[PDB]
């Protein structure tokens, strides 16, 4: 199966800069701003380019332990970032991989808007429980949340 | 699509000296650059992956640094193994691309060649061919010059040379010529000698035999 | 142990495909990239394209979007770079490569080298090279034998099995009318021969041949 999810959200941060920091650099302010989500990450494979291969790991006592993401394609001009869930945590059996897609555009007022896909790519046809499609809007959630409220702080940080 | 720019093409240090090459791309990279390490006859070697940081293995003797736009692999003390061809790449965008390169080649005090001059050998005879082969090994400069003599006289047919590449031992060259005819024409004449105009004697080492002296 | 098995040569008729094989151990095949890069005789490298296997996920250099086609056999753990009409722009040397812990190429394949001609493979003979029986006493004392007319490129050539590695030149090949030929010489203590014994091994693969050559002081 390959049943896709979009959703969207807004923030204050010009597009530009919330990309850097969000996407560019997220991978190791996430264990700063954000540690009861993300403990640690780390490049199992590549130097963090285009291809490569994230270990990230969670605080004991959550769900999962680790996943692996691959980072896919990286438009910096305009923002958009892809990217797979390949292994550990929501993959198996019933899930094999989860492609992503985030894509910021910035508003007219200056702040931003965050579009976000999610097809994932199921056995056969097993569905998609609502479960999941209910934690991964939150996990980001917290996270743009985190980076929105850090960012502010440190208004001279990411440009 | 990125552009790795290595200069110089090439650099020639004494074994003790410093070097520092240099990487510089069209664009930002940021830190998505490493650098490889390739000797003559070898696949390459992972030298700096990130700059500034070596792969397991390499000596401290290796070290780089930048981001942005430039950087450089520096070699405190050049050695004589250190002979190869550094090269650089980048896995910012895709397509990952690599610098031209820039061969490191070192320099030492000059030394004339070790002639030895072969007669063809029973065998190859016995299938109608003859190869008289020499070989001028460990010199420098790389610059030298082969004649080949049958009874006196010059010869410039049938004649084959090839050099190898300053070893990492003692960073000198060593060439081969060798000189390969009929075995009819091989008999025709008597003796074969080997000339080594180099650069270290105005007087030309030689080395020869007589094929009827066998 | 990682590392990444690949085949020393392959000849190839222009305009036949050719099939690069790369046998991955050590390491969990579906869980890393596999980077080829091209590499012709003195000259810089080339990114091809990458492929991690298990999704089979890849991307293609511009340059050889439609000539090359990278695939995996996930049951086998091997890769595969194939080449479409071939021609001799595309005879090189290839190399597969994984990478590791915050790197692109850490490992990489030995490499093979494609020959893309219509001239057949032919095995090299092997004639030793002693000093002449007309030759003199020296502190050092100096042999070697020489590798003609065979083809494709390469052939390795070794002395007493590997035992001796200093002192020992290999010149590269020369092409004479379709076919290679080469020489390597040794040198050693006038003591240790020929009281101790000598010989080169030269391997050929290409055209599955192997010889040894044992250097006899020529007599007459």
């Amino acid at each position: 199966g390959v049943f896709n999810y979009e959703t969207e959200t807004t923030s204050v941060i010009p597009a530009a800069r919330l990309f850097k920091a969000f996407i560019l650099d997220g991978d190791n302010l996430f264990p700063k701003v954000a540690p009861q989500a993300i403990s640690s990450v780390e490049n199992i494979e590549g130097n963090g380019g285009p291809g490569t291969i994230k270990k990230i790991s969670f605080p004991e006592g959550l769900p999962f332990k680790y996943v692996k993401d691959r980072v896919d394609e990286v438009d910096h001009t305009n923002f958009k970032y892809n990217y797979s869930v390949i292994e550990g945590g929501p993959i198996g059996d019933t899930l094999e991989k989860i492609s992503n897609e985030i894509k910021i555009v910035a508003t007219p007022d200056g702040g931003s808007i965050l579009k976000i896909s999610n097809k994932y790519h199921t056995k056969g046809d097993h569905e998609v429980k609502a479960e999941q499609v209910k934690a991964s809007k939150e996990m980001g959630e917290t996270l743009l949340r985190a980076v929105e409220s850090y960012l502010l702080a440190h208004s001279d940080a990411y440009n | 699509n990125i552009v790795l720019t290595q200069s110089p093409k090439s650099m020639s240090v004494s074994v003790g000296e410093r070097v520092t090459l240099s990487c510089k791309a069209s664009e930002n990279v940021d830190t998505y650059v490493f650098w490889f390490q390739q000797k003559p006859d070898q696949s390459p070697k992972l030298l700096l992956y990130g700059p500034s940081n070596r792969y397991t293995g390499v000596p401290d003797r290796f070290t780089g640094s930048g981001s942005t736009t430039d950087f450089t692999l520096t070699i405190s003390s050049v050695q004589a193994e250190d002979l190869a061809d550094y090269h650089c790449g980048q896995s910012y965008s895709y397509p990952y691309t690599f610098g031209g390169g820039t061969k490191l080649e070192i320099k030492r005090a000059d030394a004339a060649p070790t002639v030895s001059i072969f007669p063809p050998s029973s065998e190859q005879l016995t299938s109608g061919g003859a190869s008289v082969v020499c070989f001028l090994n460990n010199f420098y400069p790389k610059d030298i010059n082969v004649k080949w003599k049958i009874d006196g006289s010059e010869r410039q047919n049938g004649v084959l040379n090839s050099w190898t590449d300053q070893d990492s031992k003692d960073s000198t060259y060593s060439m081969s010529s060798t000189l390969t005819l009929t075995k009819d024409e091989y008999e025709r004449h008597n003796s074969y000698t080997c000339e080594a105009t180099h650069k270290t004697s105005t007087s030309p080492i030689v080395k020869s035999f007589n094929r009827n002296e066998c | 142990q990682v590392q990444l098995q690949q085949p020393g040569t392959e000849l190839v008729r222009p305009g036949a495909s050719v099939i690069l094989s790369c046998k991955a151990s050590g390491y969990t095949f579906t869980s890393y990239w596999i980077n080829w890069v091209k590499q012709r005789p003195g000259q810089g490298l080339e990114w091809v394209g990458n492929i991690f296997p298990s999704d089979s996920y890849t991307n293609y250099n511009q340059k050889f979007k439609d000539k090359a086609t990278l695939t995996v056999d996930k049951s086998s753990s091997t890769a595969y770079m194939q080449v479409n009409s071939p021609t001799s722009e595309d005879s090189a040397v290839y190399y597969c490569t994984r990478g590791a812990r915050d790197t692109w190429f850490a490992y990489w394949g030995q490499g093979t080298l494609v020959t893309v001609s219509v001239a057949k493979t032919t095995p090299p003979s092997v004639f030793p090279l002693a000093p002449g029986s007309a030759a003199q006493t020296n502190s050092m004392v100096t042999l070697g034998c020489l590798v003609k007319g065979y083809f494709p490129e390469p052939v390795t050539v070794t002395w007493n099995s590997g035992s001796l590695s200093s002192g020992v030149h290999t010149f590269p090949a020369v092409l004479q009318s379709d076919l290679y030929t080469l020489s390597s010489s040794v040198t050693v203590p006038s003591s240790t021969w020929p009281s101790e014994t000598v010989t080169c091994n030269v391997a050929h693969p290409a055209s599955s041949t192997k010889v040894d050559k044992k250097i006899v002081p020529r007599d007459c």
